[PDB]
């Protein structure tokens, strides 16, 4: 259960820009990457209330999670290598802190490097490559809508795999910016509002599959949406149950949920198609029944006997529901006969 | 006339936990 120590001090706009230059040089700190990132975090998000900030939801629900703070009062501090006290490889990355030029300084506040690491999110879960092209094109798309430029230096790519390294090694970093992008997503800045954008791209991160899935899964009807019957079949049942309750355990994590793969929540890692293969199978047999063709769902070979059938189940239901639409209509008995009799012909 | 919800609001509902999973998983 770790402890995470959090500062304070006078001049936080200097620490953080000493910060963003450590990372600039690609430093790879362990410990207190969550102290300086809470400061990135205090500073832009919550205008150093320290206050404010252990007051607000994230802290607490942190500290129901776990991962628990405590302050520490250092007001005199110029330098960034003095806050470290913590031995590790300290000696190692001082030795990379003291290797940086103290000249040159890059035009860019805690802000812009929280909205460069939110536009990782989205893809981040998918695959280094992956995450850095769409990183790329959604930062070629914000320069071109004109919501924000990002220091040339950034749009490195040694730069975008150490942050991208830093965003999926850390937990905190990504809780934050999430619960910033959803629940507290106030204010008029620009960085806000691209933080807010790129986290409402990341929801179901992981997930769209077994969320299609369950879509396929589920019936609309005249009384409301149902479970498709075909998944209330016997042979299925367990797979359901199992199914059910994932969801559930899924479901618990409330508004967070759909970042739950991201965050790599509790339940989370029970709910892939791989583990629910009837479903699955059932679930693309509705669909191409339909026409439409599910994405991500490789079949086995077992089940394509299972997937074939449901097709053909979900085609004559789908016949059958037209005779039942016709009777509530009105009309003469022969008429519908003979309407039937055109569907039996269309059809076949 | 009935067909998958390919909207996803459901799913969503449900994975959000708007909608408690129980309320379409029905055995009895």
């Amino acid at each position: 259960q770790r402890v995470i120590p959090v500062y304070q001090v006078n001049n936080l706009e200097e620490i953080c820009q000493l910060i963003i230059q450590a990372f600039e040089a690609g430093v790879d700190f362990q410990e207190s990457a969550d102290s300086f990132l809470l400061m990135l975090c205090l500073h832009h998000a919550y205008q150093g209330d320290y206050k404010l900030f252990l007051e607000s939801g994230a802290v607490k629900y942190l500290e129901g999670h776990g991962f628990r703070f405590e302050v520490k009062k250092r007001d005199g501090v110029k330098r960034l290598e003095e806050l470290l006290p913590a031995v590790s490889s300290g000696k190692n990355i001082k030795r990379t802190l003291a290797a940086m030029p103290e000249e040159e300084t890059t035009e860019a506040n805690a802000g812009q490097f929280l909205s460069f690491a939110s536009l990782f999110l989205p893809k981040l879960v998918v695959g280094e490559k992956a995450c850095l092209e769409k990183v790329q094109r959604q930062i070629q798309v914000h320069a071109e809508q004109g919501l924000i430029q990002y220091p040339t230096a950034w749009q490195s790519v040694g730069h975008m795999m150490v942050i991208f390294r830093l965003m999926r090694t850390n937990f905190l970093i990504k809780f934050l910016l999430i619960h910033q992008g959803m629940h507290m997503v106030a204010g008029h800045d620009a960085n806000d509002a691209v933080i807010s954008n790129s986290v409402a791209q990341a929801r179901f991160s992981g997930l769209l599959i077994v969320k299609t899935v369950l879509d396929h899964i589920l019936q609309k009807t005249e009384r409301g949406v149902r479970l498709h019957p075909l998944a209330r079949t016997a042979k299925v049942k367990n797979e359901v149950n199992s199914f059910k309750a994932a969801l559930s355990s899924l479901a618990k994590h409330g508004e967070y949920a759909p970042f739950a793969r991201l965050l790599n929540l509790s339940g989370v890692n029970n709910l892939e198609h791989g583990l629910f293969p009837q479903l699955s199978a059932i679930a693309l047999g509705v669909a191409t029944a339909h026409g439409s063709t599910l994405a991500g769902v490789n079949v086995g070979e077992q089940y394509q006997q299972l997937r074939e059938a449901a097709t053909e189940a979900e085609k004559q239901l789908q016949q059958y529901a037209e005779s039942r639409e016709l009777d509530h209509l009105g009309l003469d008995d022969q008429e519908k006969k003979i309407l039937m009799n055109f569907h039996q012909k269309k059809n076949e | 006339m009935p067909g998958p919800e390919l909207s996803g609001w459901i799913s969503e509902q449900l994975m959000t936990g708007r909608i408690p999973v129980s309320d379409i998983f029905c055995d009895i």
